């Protein structure tokens, strides 16, 4: 899994 | 946070529903046709819906309904208009149509992709079925030739 | 990127060519998207808006 | 042929979960309708109570 924040 | 501030009901309501903002649209792959909605329905099986989604409509002869990730026009809800907007509540879901391949042909509307929870044992199936012997077809087609 | 932990990476974007004017008012979506491969059939991991 | 979940309705003949192939973006999804609010049903129902 990948958390991203933009 | 005290009980020397003007409060605005009662103590057991927290939720309010305000003015029109609080009306929000259901994401792709679901709709919802009454006019005082509740909840957001997910397209039945082997249809797709855009953003608004008051109604439905089905993949036609040729497609069936799966994830469009690679294709031209992907037709999944994005982050934003799910998880930003509803929470958990309702997540993305395919609601693309995607062509059959070569020398396979589907006579009917509204068909998808059948899906397998546990991958292990049974692999996700699509319901394109294949042309008899003496029959080639292109791709996506309705019938053999 | 770099190796990826529990602890976020740095900014991946804050070098000097990741820049852009808009021509026109409104809303904007922005997105960014995670690939394994450098080739255009790699599979998609993640997406944010 | 699979029951759908508690509070969740199924009021159509033929229906199935539809797949994604690439499971890293998009995954599978089954097409039972959550019931509205103020109703309940119990599992694998046509309608709600």
């Amino acid at each position: 899994t990948y958390t991203l924040t933009l | 946070a005290k009980y020397s501030i003007d409060p605005t009901t009662y103590h057991f309501v927290t939720h309010l529903a305000m003015g029109p903002e609080s009306c929000k649209k259901c994401p792709k792959g679901y709709f919802q046709p009454n006019i005082a909605g509740t909840v957001c329905l997910p397209c039945p099986s082997g249809f797709v819906s855009t953003s608004g989604a008051t109604g439905c409509t089905a993949c036609s002869e040729g497609t069936y309904h799966t994830d469009g990730v690679g294709t031209t026009t992907p037709g999944e809800a994005t982050s934003l208009d799910t998880t930003d907007t509803f929470g958990s509540i309702y997540p993305i879901i395919p609601n693309t149509c995607r062509q059959c391949p070569a020398n396979t042909y589907l006579p009917l509307r509204g068909q998808a992709a059948i899906a397998s929870m546990n991958l292990a044992a049974v692999s996700s199936a699509t319901p394109c079925r294949p042309c008899e012997d003496g029959t080639w077809s292109k791709a996506g087609a309705a019938g053999c030739q | 990127t770099g190796a990826l932990s529990t602890t976020p990476t740095a900014n991946l974007v804050s070098a000097g060519t990741y820049t852009v004017t808009y021509a026109s008012i409104g809303t904007k979506f922005v997105t960014l998207r995670l690939y394994d491969s450098a080739v255009a059939p790699g599979v998609l991991l993640a997406s944010k808006t």
